[PDB]
Formats: C-alpha cells, structure tokens, sequence
C-alpha cells in the first residue's frame, strides 16, 4: 500500500514536471479576459475548466445555475465634480472608468473630509466631523464595504476611495479599480437562501447594503481634489505630500453615482474525486474565476492552481494506486469579485446535504502575490496540520523550511469579509484555510486593469516555482485530510482561543464584580471543553485504529467540533456569520468584548442589558460545545 | 461640436433650470473642463480673454453668461481652474 | 438471539404480573400530595423515583438541577366583583381558590362579554366587540393560553375562566381549578435558553406572556355573573340555560389579579438502561410529576406507568436477556402544569449532545383519562409503528384488537402546546408520541382538587387493566424501536402530508397565477422527496442487514428525516417551535395558506411580501429534505 | 366584626376616600357580600329595614350612608343582591 511519506513523494515528483506559468498563461488568453461575472468569457472559461475535469477522469463532474443579481456600470456617465462659489464655478474632477458594486444610486453635494483609511479608529482621531459630508478614503486595511459602513455610521453622505502611490506604487496615476460596497457575502438580494429559480425570488433586501453612493476615483482625480482641500495630512498616515485633509469654506463635491442592478446567470464548475472507505464525507478546494479585469493574480493564478491539483490528484489515485477514504471537491465559483457570491449561494443551497459532511475547504484564491512572506488565515482547527505542512515544504526562493516562527500561531489573522474561505468557517462550519505567497504591501494591480500575465510574471520572476510551492501547500493539505483513517483536525488547538478569551474578558472583572456577575461558569466552561479535549485524545489513544466504528463514532465527535461553535441562538437567514469566533454580529465573542469595554465610560453607551444576555447565550455556547464533546448525555457534571 | 453645445445650452435654459444647474449638466454631457457662472457680459469678456491670454491651448466657448472651456491634459486643466477662480 | 415475537411475549408476560393501581395508589399517598412544582412534597416523589431506578438496577441514574420563575398565590386575595350604579352598588362575586399563572398583576374594570370557548372563530362570530372589555371564556377546545392571546389581539382588558355543568359534569359547583396563560413552554423568563446558574439568569422576557389579568372561577361564580348579564347564548354552543351573554347597562366587572413570581427548584430524575450496538443513540420515555392538586391522573398516572415501565424493561435485560441496540431514557420531569418546563429546559440546555442522537420521544402523561376511545397525536414517522402496535394490542374492556379503523391516519390530530411532547417535535426535531385511553369527554377533575385517586378508580374501575394496555402500548413502542438493526422510523410517512399541502395549496391556483407565481417548483420538491424515499428504501431492501456499516450509514439519514423539516432561516431563540410541519408562526406551512387564505377575500388582511418570502423558504426547506436525503452532494440530479 | 367595619370604614371617610371607593375596599379586606352606599340616613335604614325583612338570615350593619350586609349562602347571597337593586 502507499503510506504518507510515499504520497509525499508521489506527490512531489508530479509538481516538478507541471507547468504552471503556462496554464496561467492560457487562462490570460484573449478569449478569457475580461471575465466579469456573467460574461460570455466568463462562460468560455466555465465550460473551458468543465471540460478539463473530464479529461482528468474525476468521479462525478456537474454544475450548478444560479441567477443573482449583480451591479454594473450604467450608461449615463459617473461624476466627480467640484463647485466653488455657490454653484457659479464647477471644476470636473473625473469622469472614472471604474465603479464600486453596490453603491446606492444617488447625487450628494458637500464638503470633502478625509479619513485615512476609513476604520473605526480613522473616523475616531479626526479633527473633523464627517456628519453629512462627502468622505474620501484610501484603498487598503479593510475591505471597501467596511468604509462605506463606518462613514454611514457617523451618518457620511458619500465615499470616495483612491489608490495613493506610497501604497500603490503605481506609474499611472489616471488608471480605475473596482470593488463592491456590500456588507456581507453572496447574492445581496437574496440574503440567508439560496439565489435559484425555486424561490421564485420574493421581495428580500440584504442589510448590508450601503445606502449612500460610493465611487472609486484614480490617484490624478484625488490630486486635483486636494489642490481644492486644506490642512496638512498626519505624518503617522504615511502617504503622500500632495495629502490634504479638508475642502475650503466655499468649495463642495458633487458625487454622481448612476449604477444600475443586473440579473445574470453565473456557473459553478464541479469534480469530486470519490472515496474508498467514507466518500460521504470531503473536502472541498475551491478558486474563484470570475474577474473585473483579467484578473491574473486575483483569479488567474487561483483558478490554475484548481485545474492543475486536480490534474495530479486524480493522476495520482488512477496511475499511482493513491486510496483516500473520504472524497475530494473541485469548485470553480463565479461571481467573487462581488463577494463570494458563486459559493455562498453554493452553500445557502446545500447546506442541508454537507451539515456533517463536508469537513474542510481549501481557498486558492490569490496564493501568488509575492515571494517575502508565507502568510496564512485558517481556523484554529487547521492549525497543527499548517504547521507541520511548513516543516516539509521549502521556500521557493529562500530554500528553507517555510516553519521558522515558532509562535507562527498567535500572530495569524482572522479570515475577512472580502476571503471566499470566510462564509465556509463563519457561515457553514467548515473549517477552512487561505494562504499566499506574499510581501508586507498589497499588489497593487488588484482590481484593475492591469491584472495582467505580462505585469504578474515581470513581478514574480520564478512565477513557476512560487506556484508550484502554493501546489504542495495545497496538495499536503489534500492528502493529509483523505488518506489516513484519522482526521488531522486538532480539536485541542481551541483551548488556547478559548484560553485567550476568558483571560482577556477577566481583565475587566472589576466591572462585571459591580454588575452582580461572575466569571466562574465561564471557566467552568473553558476547563470543561479542556478536559472535553483530553478525553477525546486519550479515547484516540486507546483506539483500535483498524475498528472502523469506534474510529467514525469519535470522527463523527470531531467533525461536530466547528460546528457546534454557530450560535444555536440567533437567526442564520439576518444573520448568517453565527460562529462565535469568527462570525460578524453582537452574538460573537469579540462583540461582548466591544460592549464590556464601553461601561467605565460613564456615557450610556454600554447597554448592559444586552451585555448579561450576550454573556448568558456566549457562556451555554461554549458549555454546550463542551458537554456535546465529553460523549454522552449521561455522563455530565452538577452543582 | 461648438455648435451642438451651444444648442444644447439653449434648451436648458429655456426649460426652465437654472444656471448653476445647467452648469453642472454641461459638464456631464460634454467633454469640458471648466464652467463659469458669469453676472453681465462683461465678465463673460473678462473671464474669456484671461484665460485665453494664459492658457492659449484651451478652446473657449460661451453663451449668454455661462463660460465653457475644453481642455485636454491634467495639467492644463489644472490651469484653466486655478485661472478661472483667479480672475472670477 | 431474541426475534420480536419473543420479545413481544416475554413483555406482556411481566405486564400481566404488574400491579399498576397500588403504586398510582402510593402516589396519591399523603407524602406526595399535593405536590405543585417546587414544593417539598415534588422533592420527597423525586427521590422515591430516584430511588427506584437504582433498585431497578439501571445503568445511571442521575438528576438535573433548574432554576425556574413560576407565578403563584398573593397573600392579597384575588375578587372578582360586579359595581352597579356608579360604584354604589358593590356585589362580591368570587374569592376563587384557583388562579392562572403568568397571569398579569392589574385590577382592571368594565364591561363582560361572553365569547363561548375564546377561540380565533368565536370572536369573529361575535355581535357585541370585546375592546376595552372584559371577557368570559369556557374551559376547553384550547388552552388557556390560547384564549388569553386571542382575547389579547382584540384590545380585551381581562379573561375569567369557568367549567360549565355540560362540558364538565361536576356536582361540586364551587370547584376552582388550575391553569397557566404562557403561550408557549419552558421557563418563560429564560426563552430560548436553559434555565441554569452559568446563563446567571439575564433579563429576558417571552413573548407569551400576557398582558391582561387572568382568572379561574368556579360555575357558581359565572352563574352569580350571568345573572347581571343579558342575551341568551346561543344553541350551537350547547352550554347550560343560565348562561348569558353581556352585562346590563349599568353593570361593570372589576376583576383584580395580584398574582407574584417565585424563583423555585425544579428536579428531572433521570434513568438508563445502555444499549449493547450503537448506546450513543437512545429514545426517551417522559412523565410529568408535579401537579397543582393531587392529580392523580395528571401526573400520577404518568410517573406510575415510567416507574413500572422501568423496572419492566430492566427485569428484561438482566434476567430474560433483552439486548437492545440502542438506549432507553426514562424521565421524571417536574413544573409540567407550567409551560412543560422541565422537560423544556432540558431539551435547551443539552440540545447540542443529542443533536443527531435522540430520535423519539414517548410521552405518558394523562395516558389513563377513560376507556372508550384510544388516540393519539404523533410525529407521521411513527405512525407505522404505532398501526403496528394498534394490531396486536388488545383493548382493556371490549378484548378486541385497537386497530379498528383503517383509514385512521387521516383523522390524527397534530401535538398541542399543552403536550410534554409537542416541543421535542416542534422544536429539537425529534420523533415524538402522546396516547391516552379516553372518552369523548374532558376528564373534569383535571387541574383541580378533586383529581384524587378516589374519583380516578370510581370513574374508571378496570384501571388496572386500562393502565396495563397503556404500559403495553409503550413498551411496545420501545422494543420496536431499539432491538432491530432497522429504526421502524417510517419516512414515506411525509409522502401524504406533502401532498395534502400541494392539494390544499392547488385550491389557490388563481391567486397564485394572478400575483405572477408558479407552482411548479412545489410540484418538482414534492415528486424529489418522494423519489428520495424510494431511494432510500430501495438502499434498504439491498442492504447487508449484518453489515453494521451500511446499516448506520442509512439509519443516519433516517435520523436526519426529521430535523431536516426545522426551518433553517428562524431564530430558535425568539420563534423556538421551528417544524413547519407542526410548529408555530409564520414559517409554518399553515401559516403559508392562512395568509394565502386573505387574498381571495378583497380585504387587505393579506400581505403579499410576506407571502412571496413564505412561499420561497417553504419551497426550499422542502427540495433542501429531499436533496440531503438522496444521498451524496453529487448524486443530486434535478431539473433545474 | 360589626365595631371593627363600622371603624375600618370611619377611617377610609376620615382619611379621604370616597364612599364609592371605601365600599370596594371593605369587600375585599372583609367577609362581606353587598354593600350600597345611599343619598340620606332615611334610606339607609329604609334599606337596612326592607332587606332584614325578606332576607332575616342576613346580617346587616350601616355606618353613616354606607350600609353592609353579610351572608353566607350561594342562594341567600343571590337574594340580597337582588333585594338592594330592588329598593335602591
Ligand atoms: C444558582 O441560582 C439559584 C437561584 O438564584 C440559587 O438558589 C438560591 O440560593 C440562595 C443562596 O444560597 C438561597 O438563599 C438562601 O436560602 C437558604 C435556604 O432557606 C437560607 O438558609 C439562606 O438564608 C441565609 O442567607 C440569608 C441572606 O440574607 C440570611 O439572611 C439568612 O439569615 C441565612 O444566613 C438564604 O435565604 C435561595 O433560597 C436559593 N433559591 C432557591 C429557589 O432555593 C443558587 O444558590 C445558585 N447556585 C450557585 C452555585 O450560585
Ligand atoms: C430562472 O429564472 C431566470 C430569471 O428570471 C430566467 O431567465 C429569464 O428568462 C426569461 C424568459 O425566458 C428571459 O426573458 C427574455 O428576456 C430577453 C432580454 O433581452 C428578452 O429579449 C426576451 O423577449 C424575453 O423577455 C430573461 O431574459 C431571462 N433572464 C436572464 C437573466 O437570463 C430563467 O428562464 C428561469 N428558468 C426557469 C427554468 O424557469
Ligand atoms: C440594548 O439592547 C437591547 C437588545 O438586547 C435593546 O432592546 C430592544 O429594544 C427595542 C425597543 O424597545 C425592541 O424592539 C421591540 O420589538 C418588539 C418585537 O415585537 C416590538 O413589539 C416592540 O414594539 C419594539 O419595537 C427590541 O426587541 C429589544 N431587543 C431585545 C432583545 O429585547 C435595547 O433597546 C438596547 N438599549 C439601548 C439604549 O439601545
Ligand atoms: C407585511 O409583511 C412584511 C414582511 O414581514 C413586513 O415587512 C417587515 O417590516 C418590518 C418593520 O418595518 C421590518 O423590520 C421587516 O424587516 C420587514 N420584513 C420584510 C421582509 O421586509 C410588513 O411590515 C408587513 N406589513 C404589514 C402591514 O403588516
Ligand atoms: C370599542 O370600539 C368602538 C369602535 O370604535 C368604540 O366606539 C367604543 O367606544 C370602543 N369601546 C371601548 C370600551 O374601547
Ligand atoms: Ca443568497
Ligand atoms: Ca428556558
């Protein structure tokens, strides 16, 4: 038979003799570019990868039709312009050829303040007030929809965003990007369920969309704006000297946002490899394909990094004799550039047939970005398996094992909004991954309509040999998960979040000892899901590891792990990121967080009501996932 | 194209919008660069020739008070606004 | 090994040898009555439980500690008054001895209005409105609860409650009796959530709970009221002659309620006979304990028939040789003349550890109320079991078998709020039954006083016999549930109940073609979960029966038959009873044809946009039941 | 208990409280049945006087124009009812 250092192997010598800066050659092609969401190119490529999964020999091959809709530019010009001296001088500012999706249609008029990047703490260190004024923004930090949620918070009538060159070292100061403005992920107007012809699409409006308009401006538009703008910007912004803060007393803006909605029809492309002893279970690896310019680095590389790990994956399990237990997924979404859309409606859909079945998803998208950094975001059920995939994968360039931070784990991110691996973990979960090859700056052709082969490769010489490394990370996560009877999720690696957690909330225990309350049941629950784990190891330990009822009856415990961290408590339809960690919304641990901090302020922006409910759901939350974990119901503890 | 612009700004304000409104609708119809809102025709002569004199590459139309002007580059658009808020 | 017919036999062998009557008799002893929930008397039936599943020698016993706010007695008397003549004429009607919790805490005064038995029908059928009035209602038909939120929704400012003499034949005219007003279960200031100390008990509020006075009074009281009131009821109503319908002009009634809260200390017992296969999965045998009076066939006969079935069911697997696959929970929950709460809070708190584990529920309580009819209200999943039960199974008195009707399925009547099982199918999606050995009329005595072990064997002699037939019915239901490698879950069983709403929704073909929607998507949802059946049974027919693999692959997808129908787009916390089939709100494929209902009529009672986001969540949460149970993600072909 | 109402109620009139008021008070703080608050004294014994007549089983006690009667049977309680809407 074949043990895991002869699939490593195996797998390692097919990575040396595959071409990977060819495919994505082909896939930059002059019939695949541009392939925005429901373009015909954006079929061609579809039925392109649909075709290259049945030459493979994949075990099934099938697609999905989804009809969603979109947002596109209209034919009526978008607008920037300045007026001076009560509307008797105007200055046209741009006339932009790109867009943000989602952007409210809608004419504001106003002064101009900038806000950095637009987090929360940007709107908080300002001189001025953003209240009913127009606000510019720089690219970066957090996704477009963040900014466009803040300034609406602080009730902005607008948003502007522009790519400065101390970010973006670009030459063209005239060039347009995209984005979308949509708090949330999949179709917007079909929020918590799936976008097919079966509903028969009611009447449903996604609470994150934004309702002020947002347009996207090149760096020359934001020059002439601050030639029009006073006060110097704060050397702790780090960007350019041209930066200025706030328009004059008698100088306005006038944003004019025209976009219009768009129902399209998208596909998702699928190849299951089936497995030899549990093929109901799987793990799904996906790549978005869709993209607003050719999209090279963005859905280029991801999508050549799907086609070809499926190539050797299936070469290996018909010409290597490679045996997983459990299956394998490949899935080609579309409509990711306006947030994850082809694979959240995957997911909205079928959420009833992958409940317990379906244990990981691997996320390809925009692995190739650099070569200085190996930067990963996963949940923390992943986190041994990422480990000890970098201690056998070496750097392209460096030569050395990717594994040389050993507190590697306390410095990971958290998956974003903007990730298509986020609705798998904060939605469904699924335990998921996304990791790159990467520099401490943003690529900066990322939306734009220099996302060319010619830009990504004069950038990335050994584009081949970064991409094959991006092919072993992904190929050892594969292999790792399907071939051996045990799952390579650690389940114990939640004890230190959790661990973490109730140590940063006892940091305010004076607060909570004034309220009544106490932090007791909350360590009850962090040391009763410690143990949970201990005992789950040592039923591993002395486990016949060939008795393949014991073995599912305890995988089964362990694939029930992610999930039981969704909170059973709130509604998965207007609000669908349940996952206590990881997830958006007042459910999540973070938000008590947020909330406890606000009470030493005297002001009445605590709420404490909501704060001893959200204590009370968050502490059965993680009692509940650990009472489920020991085994039975019988064999619990009492006060 | 001087002659369909010119036509264009005739129905505006025969419709019935305003000045500083027909202004902004100039700019998002027409490929111009700057718009001046102008009181009697003397400032509409003296707006004109200032920016003609100091910025020669620009084409300079106007009708009745309102002044539109066609420039090309960021940089000579840059000009043309900074020298219609100078002699304004 | 042991087959079912021998398992059949070794069981009604120990049924004949079981005295029931003698232990309903000890449970009516004067060390467990009365025993309301909390009460010293709960606590002492709880140990005598407790310690009768060790002596029976289960695998463990163990018990669950809540903390529930439940309403009783003010030292301030509760009086109903009638004021004639502007407050110069006072006339004491009632200091009724009974009380309706969760009642709000108010003296209102004004009108009296009679609205037969308080349901939604009754106040549409209504010449005088009842806004800014007081209300009458007759016990029955609905729970209390339900006359309360009724009479809520109409601007009624207060509800009195009372038996009549010809639904409940009472010699004793000044019995008060008992009930509660929460329009829903468990612990109404924990909704959504267990009633433990770590939850450190936040301020939360059910949306059951009213708020309007709520009164029990006696037939003398409502007879005292009747004779300030005009109007002749009606001859539908089929209700005694001094009966009345509005107060006279100068009249009014002054109800005041003063009702108080009371944090108590509510015991589940708990016990366990282990299975010897696949022991992580398991079915539940429940009993109410507690009762406001002695209630003896409330709550008595139900802790008899778990205490019996018990010691039944352990003789059999230590001495007879019973090998059961899976485990068997008995469970003695407590305040369950409240919202069904102990067995409520249960379900909340450990929903996550029998998630996919606990896959049927069988309820006791009230099994034993006459002898002539035998019903039942289950899950459709279990009505093959339960015909199966029904033709061998004899009848107490007549010794015929109760399969009698043939088309008996058609008439079953779904789970009501008031039935300890209604939130394990309403609301975990687990399998739930509830039968009783009754006759057409209401046991009178339930809830009040009188239900003492006295008036239960003078009404029904042959109780022995009767609670025997009870036991067997349930003990059957348990063997056929965990000796064969095959659930006896019954899938095809929702095969009727899709087509009857497909033939109910097909009534409104012409509202729906005129708003531009189509039927056809419910059509394809329909015909796939019926194709998902047959596939499944198929999987079944060729299945290794001694293949344990193949056979728990398949059973898991039998397990998920039924969660798979809780709707996955409502919040639990705020809209618990999620089954669309048999739960509450506007999820609930009733409530789809209830709004539809409002559109042929031309009255703007119907809201389209409402409508439009039912008839999309409904129609998906069907095909979604019909594709997870096909089998794999990729073997799902559809025309899509 | 005749002294111990004939006070109550002096002190409810003594503090503030109104006839009509005081006499729901003493139906839910005493063991009483009817109570009728008249205009004079004349009426209040004329009230007294016709229901001891038809209802002797009744006693009843009357401080100023409030006059309280007290019974103890479903039936006789009914016909004191009866009797004050009478003769009120
Ligand atoms: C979990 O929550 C429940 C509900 O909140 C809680 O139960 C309550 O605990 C308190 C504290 O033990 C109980 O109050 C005591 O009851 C006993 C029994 O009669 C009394 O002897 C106690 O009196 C002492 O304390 C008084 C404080 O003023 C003194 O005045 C007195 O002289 C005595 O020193 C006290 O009344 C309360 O009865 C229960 N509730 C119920 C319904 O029984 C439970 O403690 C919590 N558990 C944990 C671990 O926190
Ligand atoms: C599932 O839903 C989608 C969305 O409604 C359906 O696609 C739509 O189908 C209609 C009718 O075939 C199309 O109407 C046509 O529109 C074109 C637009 O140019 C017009 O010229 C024609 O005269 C006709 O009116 C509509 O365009 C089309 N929408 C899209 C985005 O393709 C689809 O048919 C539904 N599928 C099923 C099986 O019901
Ligand atoms: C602090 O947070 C709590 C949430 O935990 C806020 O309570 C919320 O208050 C609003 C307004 O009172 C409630 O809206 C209500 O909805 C019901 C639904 O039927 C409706 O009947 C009412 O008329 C009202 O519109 C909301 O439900 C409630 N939420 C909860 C969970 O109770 C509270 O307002 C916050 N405090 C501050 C100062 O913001
Ligand atoms: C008709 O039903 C719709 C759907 O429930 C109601 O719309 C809701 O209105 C409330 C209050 O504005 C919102 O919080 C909900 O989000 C709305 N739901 C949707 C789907 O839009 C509407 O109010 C109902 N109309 C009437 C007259 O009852
Ligand atoms: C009940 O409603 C009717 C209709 O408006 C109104 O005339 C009447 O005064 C109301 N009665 C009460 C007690 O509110
Ligand atoms: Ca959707
Ligand atoms: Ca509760």
């Amino acid at each position: 038979r074949l043990y895991w250092d002869d699939l490593k192997r195996k797998l390692s010598e097919k990575l040396d003799s595959t071409d990977f800066t060819s495919t994505i050659k082909l896939l930059n092609e002059n019939s695949y570019v541009p392939r925005e969401a429901g373009s015909q190119k954006d079929e061609n490529l579809a039925l392109y990868v649909e075709n290259q999964f049945r030459e493979f020999k994949l075990s099934k091959v099938w697609r999905d039709q989804h009809f969603v809709k979109i947002q596109v530019k209209d034919s009526a010009q978008n607008s920037v312009i300045i007026v001076d001296k009560n509307g008797r001088l105007v200055y046209l500012v741009e006339n932009p050829g790109g867009y943000v999706a989602y952007s409210k249609a809608a004419t504001v008029t106003g002064k101009l303040v900038h806000a950095n990047f637009g987090t929360k703490k940007d709107f908080e260190d300002l001189y001025t007030p953003v209240n009913g004024s127009i606000v510019i923004v720089r690219a970066g930090k957090i996704t477009f929809a963040e900014k466009v949620a803040n300034a609406e918070s602080l009730n902005a009538i607008g948003v502007l965003i522009y790519m400065d060159q101390t970010k973006f070292p670009i030459v063209n100061a005239e060039l347009s990007f995209f984005g979308h403005a949509h708090l949330g992920t999949g179709d917007p107007y079909t929020p918590g369920f799936p976008s097919f012809n079966h509903t028969q699409f009611p009447p449903s409006r996604s609470s994150g969309l934004p309702n002020i308009p947002v347009q996207t401006i090149s760096r020359a538009a934001a020059e002439k704006l601050f030639g029009n703008m006073e006060g110097d910007c704060p050397s702790d912004w780090k960007t350019d000297s041209t930066c200025r803060m706030v328009t004059s007393e008698s100088k306005n803006v006038k944003l004019t946002v025209s976009n219009v909605l768009k129902e399209i029809k998208i596909l998702n492309i699928f190849g299951v490899i089936k497995g030899f002893v549990e093929p109901d279970h799987y793990v799904v690896v996906g790549a978005q394909r869709d993209a607003w310019g050719p999209g090279a680095a963005k859905s280029g590389v991801g999508t050549a990094l799907l086609l070809k790990l499926a190539q050797m994956f299936s070469d290996m399990v018909l010409k290597d004799g490679f045996q997983p237990s459990r299956s394998i997924i490949f899935a080609s979404w579309s409509a990711g550039d306006f947030g994850s859309v082809g694979a959240t409606e995957w997911l909205e859909g079928y959420l009833s047939s992958l409940h317990l079945k379906a244990f990981t998803y691997i996320n390809l998208d925009k692995a190739v970005l650099g070569t200085s950094n190996f930067k990963v975001s996963a949940s923390p059920l992943l986190y041994t398996l990422i480990e000890k995939t970098m201690q056998n994968v070496k750097h392209p360039v460096t030569g050395q094992f990717l594994y040389q931070d050993s507190n590697w784990a306390s410095k990971v991110e958290k998956l974003t909004l903007d990730n298509a691996a986020f609705p798998f973990l904060a939605y469904s979960g699924i335990p998921a991954v996304s990791f790159c090859f990467c520099e401490d700056t943003d690529y900066p052709y990322l939306g734009t309509t220099m996302d060319t082969y010619k830009e990504l490769i004069e950038r990335i010489p050994e584009l081949n040999k970064v991409a094959r490394a991006a092919a072993e990370v992904a190929g050892q996560f594969v292999i790792k998960l399907t071939h051996d009877v045990e799952l390579n999720l650690d389940y114990e690696r939640y004890n230190s979040q959790l661990l973490s957690f109730v140590r940063d909330l006892n940091q305010y225990r004076a607060d909570i000892k004034e309220m009544g309350l106490s932090l007791q049941w909350l360590y009850s629950a962090r040391g009763d899901f410690f143990r949970a784990t201990s005992r789950l190891t040592t039923d591993f330990g002395n486990a016949e590891k060939t008795d393949r009822f014991v073995m599912k009856k305890l995988n089964d415990r362990v694939m029930r792990v992610e999930y039981h961290f969704l909170s059973p408590y709130v509604s998965p339809k207007e609000s669908p990121f349940r996952h206590v960690f990881w997830g958006s919304g007042s459910h999540t641990l973070p938000a008590l967080l947020e909330n406890l901090k606000l009470r030493k302020q005297n002001n009445g922006a605590f709420n404490e009501t909501l704060f001893r409910n959200q204590l009370a759901l968050a502490t059965w939350t993680i009692q509940g996932a650990a009472n489920a974990l020991s085994g039975d119901v019988w064999d619990i503890d009492n006060e | 194209d001087e002659e369909e612009i010119q036509k264009a700004i005739e129905e505006l304000l025969r419709k019935g919008v305003s000045e500083e409104e027909a202004a902004i609708i100039i700019v998002q119809r027409f490929n111009v660069a700057v718009v001046v809102v102008v009181q009697d025709e003397r400032q509409a002569k003296h707006i004109s020739e200032y920016i003609r004199r100091y910025i020669p590459e620009a084409d300079v139309i106007l009708f009745a008070n309102i002044v539109v002007i066609k420039v090309e580059t960021h940089e000579l658009r840059k000009r043309v606004w900074e020298a219609a808020q100078k002699a304004y």
